[PDB]
């Protein structure tokens, strides 16, 4: 089969730039076989350019391809918001039809420090009888963050997940919330909550706490 | 106006069946070759078939074949996918797309569905628990938690969709549990607190549990 490669995996930029994203083949083919989509989330991928740089309807004209052989380029002149996305390239002329892994741009945009919230478990979890404590991290960029738990000073190691959101539609900031899990005993025998956030838009860490019961 | 609707995914054990089914309007069907390409989760754009406009040419991918069986109804418009003897790996979002061409594989898709999602797995469906994030005692953050749950999608608006600017619903995670877990937060004017009211509305149609919940300081 034809292996397709891009990269880079994850390209930022900011709006106004150009885009350059590159698909590599493992065997020369022609750029009349190769098609690209682009893919929001939640959303199925939408025909973008193909064969070699035809635009689907709808597409505007800063997206267009070039390239042969081996080396294929997908250029996108003057970054819009909404051009940030998921990008795949296809090719369809040998069989098995084969894509691309994905290229994902994401929006560069300035350094903004998170605000920090932690919630303790609620009465009615405790009364179904489990404890999570929750520490959001809301509208930071870039993406880099640390999150430390600490129960009664001890730093809490493995007992943790994070999830993070796309970047936001209006600011292309992201949000983070840290979730930590505890039994309801464990909760129960012990006083103080922390969670400790390092960020780049932060100049020193930051911690949110609270002590159970009070 | 080319219109694209999957069915038939949803939760299946492993060595079950499912029959996919793609309907489609606004275009002429009978004269395209139709194709379905997954998505696991995370992961990207994998095919899996294609049909030509008469049914009479299939092609599969390697890792599907002779468990997945393609077929079409001309006069009904609609795509088929039969799913045999499943396995984990295939769980996937499963989109329907129709060809630029009456052949198979062989020109770009040039529209896709929004997809149906199939997965597979010897658990058990299990409806979520939904839990206040209070706001503490000027902006203020408040969500809910929603926990316990299987198989995704879990789905959460706040006061029926009227209140959107501010929300961040985060992407579930899966706990070492083997069951999901996802928290929705917004912030808020603290001024409003005790005086506008919240409600996180929770949708989990798998287990057909749907809760509104009251978040209050
Ligand atoms: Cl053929
Ligand atoms: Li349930
Ligand atoms: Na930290």
């Amino acid at each position: 089969e034809i292996v397709l490669t891009q990269s880079p995996g994850t390209l930022s930029l900011s709006p106004g730039e150009r885009a350059t994203l590159s698909c590599r083949a493992s065997q020369s083919f022609s750029s009349f076989s190769l098609a690209w989509y682009q893919q929001k989330p939640g959303q199925a991928p939408r025909l973008l350019i193909y064969a070699p740089s035809n635009r689907a309807t709808g597409i505007a004209d800063r997206f267009s391809g070039s390239g042969s052989g081996t080396d294929f380029t997908l250029t996108i002149s003057r970054l819009e918001p909404e051009d940030f996305a998921v990008y795949y390239c296809q090719q369809y002329g040998s069989s098995p039809i084969t894509f691309g892994q994905g290229t994902r741009l994401e929006i560069k945009r300035t350094v903004a420090a998170p605000s920090v919230f932690i919630f303790p478990p609620s009465d009615e979890q405790l009364k179904s009888g489990t404890a999570s404590v929750v520490c959001l991290l809301n509208n930071f960029y870039p993406r880099e963050a640390k999150v430390q738990w600490k129960v009664d000073n001890a730093l809490q190691s493995g007992n943790s997940q994070e999830s993070v959101t796309e970047q936001d539609s209006k600011d292309s900031t992201y949000s983070l919330s840290s979730t930590l899990t505890l039994s309801k005993a464990d909760y129960e025998k012990h006083k103080l909550y922390a969670c400790e956030v390092t960020h780049q838009g932060l100049s020193s860490p930051v911690t949110k706490s609270f002590n159970r019961g009070e | 106006q080319v219109q694209l609707v999957e069915s038939g995914g949803g939760l299946v054990q492993p060595g079950g069946s499912l029959r996919l089914s793609c309907v489609t309007s606004g275009f002429t069907f009978r004269s395209y070759a139709m194709t379905w390409v997954r998505q696991a989760p995370g992961k990207g754009l994998e095919w899996v078939s294609s049909i030509s406009h008469s049914g009479g040419s299939t092609k599969y991918a390697d890792s599907v074949k002779g468990r997945l069986t393609i077929s079409r109804d001309d006069s009904m418009d609609t795509l088929y996918l039969q799913m045999n003897s499943l396995r984990a790996e295939d769980t996937a979002i499963y989109y329907c797309a129709k060809d630029q061409i009456s052949y198979p594989a062989a020109s770009p898709l040039d529209y896709w569905g929004r997809g149906t999602l199939v997965t597979v797995s010897s658990a058990s469906t299990k409806g979520p628990s939904v839990f206040p994030l209070a706001p503490s005692s000027g902006t203020a953050a408040l969500g809910c938690l929603v926990k316990d749950y299987f198989p995704e999608p879990v789905t959460v608006s706040w006061n029926s969709g009227a209140l959107t600017s501010g929300v961040h619903t985060f992407p579930a995670v899966l706990q070492s549990s083997g069951l999901y877990s996802l928290s929705s937060v917004v912030t808020v004017p603290s001024s409003s607190l005790g005086t506008q009211t919240y409600i996180c509305n929770v949708n989990h149609k798998p287990s057909n549990t749907k809760v509104d919940k009251k978040v209050e300081p």
